[PDB]
């Protein structure tokens, strides 16, 4: 069943898993036409798909021209994101796919089941927790290849850069939770801790700057007291 | 019309005929029922006083056999039995009759209640569903389970309704998920009247039968077929023009016929919502429409 804090060690066993986010699939920006009313443009999008054991992201770019001529956009986002992980699964030898997929939002299991009825042995599983996967276009880097993307395309990052070297999978992905939940509750503010000191750089094969284990504790920091003042002021508490 | 002759009635009891039903007590003088009409499926049913658990019955066509109902002191039930000598027969029903030992079918003229109920219904189909050969007759009761709840144990007693399940390689082509999930035209055209049901009738017959099994014995798979077979008709953007009007009259008698108390667990609110207010055929159920409003708004 549901994926919640009672359950949270299960996603750093040795049982191949992978997240499904569809939040960044349909974007649009809504404009006013020349009569005076509203349209919206669409423009491109990613599947977010993450092992979180391993840090493999699977990143499918949705380009406009999937939109084409197509009606009920919303609901057609979900079922083509069920399609291209349906794909991905059967593209993988038998020993990587996975034997469970956690969807981040529940509208996303009917279509995700009904694409994978071929893989009864497949779990598909909503979760409770609230998960900030939707931030991962402030990743400079996966924001640039999605915009720059003139097709449809499939690439491979390592979400954690090298982290796994130093540290457990337990740990890495609460360092990216950390991050994600930073970017998405003040993009800037985020922004301007990752990057103010300019001795410490992204190395062209990562994502993000190449910071001691003391560095991390202080950025870890930086990002925790960020989260905690934007809620005193969300909430006046 | 047709007689069904009992040998006694020993134990107390609530005895249904179709739609009517009749208290008899212990040992009373009760011989049976006659002037049943001719032409139709019928079903004779249970419920023991000292025990309200346990509904159970016979569905029979009088035009298939000379049928009685004879209790059973060792397995505790009322029976159904076929008495193959006609000639035995008619002299024991004569008996009774001239000593006016039965109840009188008690059909109104202008009640075409029964038909309506089981217009589509045969007891050649009914004895698929329910397999035990030997009798012409079919036995049901509260706790039987379907194929469909059994893979989800007796085989020999269970019901062996169509399986009908939404999220199944057989209700979904390759390349059409989306398409097959929020139209379910292909599977009701293709698959289950095509292929399974091969006319309409068939599938009102088993429609009508799971209603009926629903309502007389309380069997929860039988109520969970029944909404099936609605779910998949309104789910379906395509649908024969004749199949929709007569999906409307055939709810209509069945919401008329409920007993109004059980409404709360023998229908499904999202079942029912969705057909009537999300479904492509929510405009096309304009009688089923009216009596649920009228008589059940709360569910809505």
């Amino acid at each position: 069943g549901a994926m919640n804090s009672s359950n949270y060690a299960e996603l750093f066993n040795n049982d191949i898993k992978l997240f499904v986010d569809d939040t960044n699939v349909y974007r649009v920006t809504v404009h006013k036409t020349f009569e005076g009313n509203v349209a919206t443009k669409a423009i491109n999008g990613c599947i977010f798909t993450l092992n979180p054991k391993t840090g493999h992201l699977f990143l499918k770019i949705i380009h406009t021209s999937v939109w084409a001529g197509q009606k009920r956009l919303s609901q057609l986002a979900k079922w083509k994101t069920a399609e291209e992980v349906s794909a991905l699964v059967r593209s993988l030898p038998k020993e990587e796919q996975p034997k469970q997929i956690i969807v981040t939002r529940k509208a996303m299991l009917d279509p995700l089941e009904v694409h994978m009825l071929d893989f009864p042995n497949i779990a598909i599983r909503p979760t409770e927790l609230r998960l900030p996967f939707s931030a991962a276009m402030s990743i400079d880097k996966l924001s640039d290849v999605v915009m720059k993307a003139t097709e449809p395309q499939m690439v491979l990052f390592n979400i954690y850069d090298d982290w796994l070297d130093r540290i457990s999978s337990y740990t890495a992905f609460s360092r990216l939770t950390l991050l994600l939940r930073a970017l998405k509750t003040n993009e800037e503010s985020a922004k301007m801790i990752l990057l103010s000191d300019p001795t410490i750089t992204i190395k062209s094969y990562h994502l993000w700057p190449s910071f001691t284990d003391e560095q991390w504790i202080t950025i870890e920091s930086q990002m925790r007291d960020l989260i905690l003042t934007e809620y005193g002021r969300k909430y006046n508490v | 019309m047709n007689t069904v002759p009992f040998t006694s009635a020993p134990i107390e009891v609530t005895i249904g005929i179709d739609q009517y039903s009749f208290n008899v007590k212990e040992n009373q003088p009760f011989h049976g029922i006659k002037d049943i009409p001719i032409g139709h499926v019928h079903v004779i049913h249970f419920q023991h006083a000292d025990n309200s658990s346990m509904r159970y019955g016979y569905w029979f066509d009088c035009r298939m056999g000379n049928f009685y109902i004879q209790y059973d002191p060792k397995d505790g039930l009322y029976k159904m039995m076929e008495e193959r000598d006609g000639a035995k027969f008619e002299n024991i029903v004569h008996n009774f009759k001239e000593r006016q030992m039965m109840v009188s079918y008690p059909k109104i003229d202008e009640d075409d209640t029964w038909y309506n109920l089981t217009e589509f219904v045969q007891m050649d189909k009914i004895r698929k569903i329910v397999r035990k050969d030997e009798n012409q007759f079919s036995y049901v009761d509260s706790s039987m389970t379907t194929v469909q709840e059994n893979e989800l144990s007796d085989p020999a007693h269970s019901l062996n309704y169509t399986v009908i399940n939404f999220k199944s390689r057989e209700a979904i082509r390759p390349g059409h998920e989306m398409e097959d999930f929020l139209d379910k035209s292909y599977y009701l055209n293709t698959v289950m009247l095509q292929g399974i049901f091969k006319n309409s009738s068939n599938y009102f017959g088993e429609l009508q039968f799971a209603f009926l099994n629903a309502m007389f014995f309380g069997n929860y798979g039988s109520s969970l077929q029944w909404h099936a077979m609605i779910e998949l008709i309104c789910s379906s953007a395509t649908v024969p023009k004749h199949m929709l009007d007569k999906l409307d009259e055939i709810l209509y008698y069945q919401i008329k016929t409920l007993p109004e108390q059980y409404s709360d667990i023998l229908l499904n609110e999202r079942v029912w919502n969705i057909c009537l207010y999300s479904s492509f055929q929510k405009n096309s159920l304009h009688n089923t429409e009216k009596i649920m409003e009228n008589k059940y708004p709360e569910l809505l």
